[PDB]
């Protein structure tokens, strides 16, 4: 993952929570959007109504599910979408699952491999996942405007792409920052219509789904931040009963 | 016991009258637990009781997790999902288990270094040494199975190239490497067979940690000063020592509660640091991640395999000298196998009489070098094998191998230690007047 | 009398980790 | 003084609950997971049969019956009296809870053709035989040998109950929906 | 060690000494196979080796087959199929932890009845007896769990059973059915779940074994005699034993071969006789079979489940007098366990000063009419529920609980017992 | 099912093995008859080319799962059978796998419950398999002559079918014998043409069948009696060895 | 006649424990042993077609993808306009081939008469299948997984790295078609 | 000499049982 723009989203930080306005329009901006080739066949329908996310009202979330077709995995026949079945696999054969892409990305390394950077910055895919949408430029990196790979496009934070010969250094290195992408431009300017009146600017966008991704790729990031303050907790009065303990018993020995 | 004098458990009450005579478990847990220990053992002698820990939350966590898992390769990714997403506190379960791992090897890691230091593998200690290298052996053979038992890409390219290393072996490896898979690659047999041995190997350590604590009470406890307990009389051993319970159980139990403080924080609030991202996309067996990593406690063998190569000139005496069956390869295998071999025969190469390095002011510098080269493995393990990370990989390569087969021989004959204190009440005396 | 301090003990430690981990419930710090 | 053992019990018992807290997870993971929670309500309508057999549909892991009972099983005289049975509750979801073991209680329709009923044994679970097993018409359940008459209700043998009437309706005459 | 006068280990060899002076790992491994042994025992010692024998066997097949079973409704009756056919020597591998299970249980049983008739149980051997009933009950769990894991019809239909008894618990037991099972059905849960706890149980089986020969070791044998050995003197006690190692090792070893013969002779040449056809049918939760028969060896207490229908005057008494709380189902549970309680505490139960049953003259009898009464219980077990057989499984039942609650309390009040002799020596002399 | 006809196998007894040209002829019979309604989706095509099945050579059962076409796990699609397949799935649905139908059958029962009938006469599967196929007589029992089901057959083997009530008692449960089977009358004399001239009645072709379906409920008997041999062979000479020992070790306590 | 010795009779006891031990060990770890896997190595049979991309498939076999390729309409072409010099990856590495040759055009065939030459699916010196369907400008293939180009005849020139895209053991082909055995 | 017997008698039961074992099961 390439170095990428270190997003402020709210989540982050142990007192960091999703906003379920900003997950419902990222639920929204993957419906319209996404789910033309990206599958979540990890999540379940039904999570929509789980508490911590979007927590819609179970009717809308059986509504959602409705425009679904699904291959009954009993009957062979094909059927509208129940709230017990998961979201389709990606229809776009290449087109990665995005159900854990949050944590199959590193936005932050080293340096020199020590971890650090991650240990401050954690791991970043939700700024790796806004940097890749946010990354293509309006015109190509200047060198080898005649060699652009048929069928893939320029992307600043992608880091994995095909890079034509007259880009590689001799010694078979990247100069671009950037490499080729087989993903289009996804995003564009008022793209998805947010009825609340929000900001549509693909920045809005880009994060608001970045937030709904790290949703899908940890439903239960809230219940495991209060399970940790309430085993710290436990875990710090124990701590300091227990010392006060040794101390008392070990002062009788001098 | 441990010849040290002390109080045999009598029965006091009737009930405890009517099972001693019929079953003495109650005095044989008292003549465990009463164990008269050295006054002036210090914090490094906490970590056993934190790997006795991390044993029990290994196990318990895995049996949980176990009713929960399917090892099949369609079902095991997706199983792991459904504990993740369904089952009750399933995701602090695995984070639990995942960094417990990492908690399990660190204290393992410091407890051998600690063992090293202070001399507790020096006799009469030799079989309590020998088996805690066994017990690290099923340690290492059993998070190396678990890790593979998520399927996905790093424990698929992870398993394929350490399997790999069997087909190293002239002659039988292939025939091994072929029994161990269950066929010509990594998949569903070998998935559905480290899963059986992964639950079976926890109780082997459980025995063989029984076995550790048995041996170390009958040898009683190392300490700083390496002098031993005057076993001349009741008087003198008291004046010497003080009973296991309470003190140092308290003593340990407090020190346990903050290294749990601090693992809950990590589990809690950044429990994908430890992990690899790329171990959340599904087990690919065509395309292979751009940089295979095992993970941290693997990384100093890894290092010490990885760092010989067919450029190497003891690589290539080898080779000429076997007429090529000591190929750079299983060079490399022998080489991450004596390693580990190597700190085993650790009680019989230090020649030195002097048991504590404390007293020892020459053999301090060079464990005080060990401990940062096991550090510099650790770390260039993870580097692309490229210059310079090749140099400072073979460089720490062989002075692992250097300490053991020549420093410490040499230092027993050329150091000239200090003197011990006389006893250790001495020493405990001159620090808590 | 003397088994309500260890009685007294017994219930002290309970309403002291319950209330604190309560307290931390509520996010605020 | 004495609040060195007040001391003792207060570290004493901030390390019990912390174990306590620590063991009641490794329960409560066996509880039913959000999945199995999520199938609790399900949505089916199933339609007609020829009278003198019985269906069989899946929901909640156990099959549904469906009779359409013979001539002499609608009728059987309305012989039992309600003073000669087991168990007097209708056991049915679609009247209130004072009904009785009656006939007309228990099946579906007015004339009494449409008998509908969990095929589960209220013993142990089992599926009871039909066709017009057991010594009172009806059923026989296999494991334990409990005996359901005509109308499901309990006659002989280790069941406490009358087989249970699910919440269902007819949509049309030809179909019947069950949730 | 064990309070008979006997010589200590003493190492010799220099490895030896260099080992025992750092851990007495051979000193520990001597007294255990060194260990005084009454010279009278008679063949029903033997059960012992056997059942230590049956464990290790059932253990390593379990770990050999947990290789290739995989613990999913789509996928387990499938991956057996693939062990019995697929895999080098599966088939033999898995018809012998089936029947392995049967000669276990067949052991056990033996190995308790031995334990009745002699007394094994009587002070101070009451803590051997108790690890023995935790080590039963672990056997039975894990046997059944076993049992639910091919996931055939008798599996799925057991499975569905052996839940809805925690079901009958009055109250409470709604909420522990639902635990058990993970939902409102048996299901994958219920079916990975038990396979964990297949694959846990026989290592504390095994830790249960352990505690359970120190216990032994810690009273020493009995023996057929009841009296015990002679304490005042090596003289006297080499006289009334022998060592264990060689003279008992191989003798069970002997016992063990010639039993393993018909073992294996069984699991060649007719390893389905034991089983049931059903389970070869995949399970379907849509129709139970009509031939729902447990594995022969839970057939006693299945019977006695069976026995107290709502017609019997004591669960009517019952009924009436717990205002409902009881009824034939619950009844039926409390009496099926009880069944294994009421065997737990025949240590107390057993009133008499006598120990060994031989010279007992009227228990001889009641002890045969309980040996044929656990017949009549298994076989009763296999037959359907209508008369006469209701009426047999009903006095057998009675039989069962009337020998531990009202006959050994009486006979150790009113029996007059023949006199034993006074030394095993002597025992050993008249019968040479 | 109850009176199975004890057919005798020459794969009986501890000694018996398998007929390689009976099993060729079975496979027959199934193939052109049974194998239009049955399955058998447990038994890998590539076995009737191992040792102790019919043994055939490779390339003919090559040729064999030709016949067959399944739909590919790699393709999603109609793709011609191969040996490494499974035999397919039953066509009707109605019809009952065959993998394991000769094991999962009791032919002999009693007397009384105490299975002394099982332990001589063994289990009894492919006799019941027989007797089922031999089991449909000319004329039923007459007390349905004019009552007996349309859509059934009646069958003096099969025993868990319907009932006429005619024929049925509330006083004992059933006159007749059998029971009324929804599997018509599947074999008639020289409808398979054994090409090696061998007879092809009823009796001879449900012989043959069903030492085929025993073959494919236990393909590795032959190893499995070898094992139980060679097993009692060597605890026999442990166990004379073992007391032998035990006696002359014992004489020295006389 | 064999000894009167006790001691004759119990090492004879040991030696028959010792073989009912080994005999019954042996299945325990021969069981892991490769079971329904052995069968991998199928025939491989297909109907034929003419034209490279017609009949020829990226079909499984060893677990992994192949290509098995008759040098029909642009392989041969190819391979009499691609040069020895211009090949990188050099010796015939192959296991059709009983020994070593430079960076040969044919010689990675089964015959050589060279009508048909074979290889790996799977791109081993990374991991990939690069796309076959005679694309790629050589006429052979090209990896979307690492940016190769290969050879008609399976064989590396422009790219990262040099490694050809390997030659399995393949032979017979007699039916106008894929077939292996 | 030593090991005439002991050797010898352990050789003896060890080829005994794979004789017998084997050729009266295979014929
Ligand atoms: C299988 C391994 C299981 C291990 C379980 C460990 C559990 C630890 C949880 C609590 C133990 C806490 C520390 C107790 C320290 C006691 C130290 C001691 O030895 O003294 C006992 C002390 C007497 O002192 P002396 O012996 O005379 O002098 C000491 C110097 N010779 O006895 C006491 O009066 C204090 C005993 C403390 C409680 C012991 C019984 C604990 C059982 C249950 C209590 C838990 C209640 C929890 C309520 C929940 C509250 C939130
Ligand atoms: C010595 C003690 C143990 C160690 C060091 C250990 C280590 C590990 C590790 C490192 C993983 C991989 C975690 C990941 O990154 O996904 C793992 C997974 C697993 N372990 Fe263990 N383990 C131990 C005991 C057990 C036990 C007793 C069981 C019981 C069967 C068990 C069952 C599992 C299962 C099912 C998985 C895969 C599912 C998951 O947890 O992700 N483990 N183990
Ligand atoms: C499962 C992991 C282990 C557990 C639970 C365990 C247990 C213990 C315990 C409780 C102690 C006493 C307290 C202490 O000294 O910290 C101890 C001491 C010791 N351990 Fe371990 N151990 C483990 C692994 C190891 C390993 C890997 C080694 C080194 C190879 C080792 C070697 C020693 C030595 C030399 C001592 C000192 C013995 C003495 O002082 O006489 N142990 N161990
Ligand atoms: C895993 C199964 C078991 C094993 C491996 C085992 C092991 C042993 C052994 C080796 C002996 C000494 C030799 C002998 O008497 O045969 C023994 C004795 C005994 N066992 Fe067991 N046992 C098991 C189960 C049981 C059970 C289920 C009971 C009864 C509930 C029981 C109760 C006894 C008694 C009373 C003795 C006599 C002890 C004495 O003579 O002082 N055991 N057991
Ligand atoms: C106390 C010792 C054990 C007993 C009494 C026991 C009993 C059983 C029984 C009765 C079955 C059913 C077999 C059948 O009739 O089809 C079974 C199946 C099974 N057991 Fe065990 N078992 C034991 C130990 C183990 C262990 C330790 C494991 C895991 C390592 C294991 C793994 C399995 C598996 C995978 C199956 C299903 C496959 C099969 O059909 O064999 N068993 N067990
Ligand atoms: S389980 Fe249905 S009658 Fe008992
Ligand atoms: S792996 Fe495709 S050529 Fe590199």
């Amino acid at each position: 993952g390439g170095h990428v723009e270190d997003v402020p989203f709210s989540f982050e930080g142990p007192f960091g929570t999703f906003d379920q306005h900003q997950l419902q329009r990222g639920l929204q901006v993957y419906t319209e959007v996404c789910a033309a080739c990206h599958g979540m066949k990890f999540v379940p329908i039904r999570s929509l109504s789980e508490p911590g996310g979007p927590e819609l009202p179970e009717d809308q979330v059986r509504a959602y599910a409705t425009q679904f077709t699904v291959t009954d995995e009993e009957t062979g026949e094909d059927r509208e979408g129940k709230p017990t079945d998961h979201f389709p696999h990606s229809a776009l054969e290449n087109a990665p699952d995005l159900s854990l892409m949050a944590k199959a990305r590193a936005g932050f390394h080293g340096p020199m491999g020590t971890g650090i950077s991650q240990l401050f910055n954690g791991i970043g895919g939700p700024e790796y996942i806004y940097s890749v949408l946010t990354g293509f430029p309006e015109e190509p990196p200047k060198c080898a405007e005649g060699h652009e790979p048929d069928g893939f496009y320029y992307n600043r934070a992608f880091q994995n792409g095909s890079v034509p010969d007259t880009c590689k250094d001799a010694n078979g290195v990247k100069t671009t920052a950037g490499s080729w992408i087989a993903m289009p431009p996804p995003l564009m300017d008022d793209l998805v219509e947010y009825a609340d009146g929000h900001d549509a600017s693909v920045h809005a966008m880009a994060e608001d789904v970045s937030a709904f991704l790290m949703w899908a790729a940890e439903p239960k990031l809230m219940a495991r931040k209060q399970a940790g303050f309430t085993a710290v907790m436990f875990l710090t009065v124990l701590s300091v009963l227990l010392y006060l303990t040794n101390k008392r018993l070990w002062a009788g020995v001098k | 016991m441990s010849g040290i004098p002390h109080d045999h458990y009598e029965p006091r009450t009737g009930i405890e009258k009517w099972l001693h005579s019929r079953l003495p478990i109650v005095a044989l847990a008292y003549d465990t637990i009463m164990i008269p220990t050295p006054r002036n053992l210090n914090w490094m002698w906490i970590w056993g009781v934190v790997l006795a820990f991390c044993l029990v939350l290994q196990i318990v966590t895995g049996i949980v997790l176990a009713m929960h898992y399917t090892p099949h390769v369609d079902l095991a990714f997706a199983s792991v999902e459904h504990i993740m997403r369904n089952v009750n506190g399933g995701f602090m379960l695995r984070y639990l288990h995942a960094n417990g791992a990492s908690l399990f090897f660190i204290a393992v890691y410091l407890h051998i270094f600690r063992g090293l230091y202070y001399g507790s593998y020096k006799a009469p200690r030799e079989v309590t040494w020998i088996v805690g290298m066994l017990i690290y052996l099923a340690m290492m053979a059993t998070a190396f199975m678990g890790y593979v038992l998520p399927w996905g890409q790093m424990s698929f390219w992870g398993a394929t190239v350490i399997t790999g290393l069997f087909g190293a072996i002239p002659g039988i490896g292939h025939s091994i490497q072929t029994w161990l898979l269950g066929g010509p690659a990594v998949d569903n047999a070998t998935l559905n067979r480290f899963f059986s041995l992964h639950y079976l190997l926890p109780f082997v350590i459980a025995a063989l940690v029984a076995i550790h604590i048995w041996a170390f009470h009958s040898t009683g406890n190392n300490n700083p000063t390496g002098v031993e307990v005057r076993r001349t009389s009741k008087a003198e051993a008291q004046k010497d020592t003080v009973p296991f319970w309470p003190y140092f159980i308290i003593k340990d139990v407090f020190a346990l509660a903050v290294v749990l403080l601090v693992f809950f924080a990590i589990v809690g609030f950044m429990p994908n640091y430890l992990g690899h991202p790329d171990n959340y996309i599904e087990a690919n067996p065509l395309s292979t991640p751009a940089h295979i990593v095992p993970e941290w406690y693997f990384l100093p063998f890894y290092a010490i395999l990885r760092a010989f190569t067919a450029d190497v000139w003891v690589v290539q005496i080898a080779n000429f000298i076997s007429f090529g069956i000591i190929d750079a390869k299983f060079f490399g295998v022998l080489a991450m196998f004596g390693a580990i071999l190597v700190m085993a025969l650790v009680p019989w190469l230090d020649t030195s009489p002097v048991r504590s390095g404390r007293y020892r002011p020459m053999f301090k510098i060079y464990f005080w070098l060990l401990a940062a080269d096991f550090v510099i493995l650790t770390w260039v393990g993870a580097q692309q094998t490229t210059f310079p990370y090749d140099w400072i990989s073979l460089i720490a390569s062989a002075y692992w191998f250097a300490y053991f087969l020549v420093i410490l021989p040499i230092l027993g004959a050329i150091e000239k230690p200090v003197a011990p204190p006389a006893t250790i009440e001495e020493d405990f005396n001159a620090h808590y007047s | 009398w003397k088994y309500r301090y260890r009685l007294g003990g017994f219930a002290s430690g309970a309403l002291l980790a319950l209330a604190l981990a309560g307290i931390f419930s509520t996010g605020n710090f | 003084g004495t609040r060195r053992d007040f001391l003792y019990y207060a570290t004493a018992g901030a390390g019990a609950v912390a174990t306590g807290a620590a063991v009641w997870p490794l329960i409560n993971q066996m509880n039913p997971s959000a999945d199995v929670q999520a199938l609790a309500s399900i949505f089916v309508d199933v339609s007609s049969v020829e009278p003198g057999v019985q269906l069989t549909v899946k929901f909640l892991g156990k099959p549904i019956f469906i009779r359409r009972r013979t001539e002499a099983d609608i009728e059987l005289g309305r012989s039992v009296q309600l003073g000669q049975l087991v168990d007097t509750n209708a056991r049915n979801a679609n009247i209130d809870a004072g009904a009785e073991a009656t006939d007309q209680n228990r099946t579906l329709d007015e004339a009494g053709e449409w008998l509908v009923m969990w095929g589960v044994c209220t013993h142990l679970g089992c599926v009871p035989i039909g066709g017009v097993s057991g010594d009172f018409g009806g059923w026989f359940c296999p494991c334990h040998g409990s005996h359901y008459d005509s109308a499901g209700r309990i006659r002989k043998g280790p069941a406490p109950e009358n087989l249970p009437i699910p919440l269902a309706k007819f949509i049309d005459e030809t179909t019947i929906q069950l949730g």
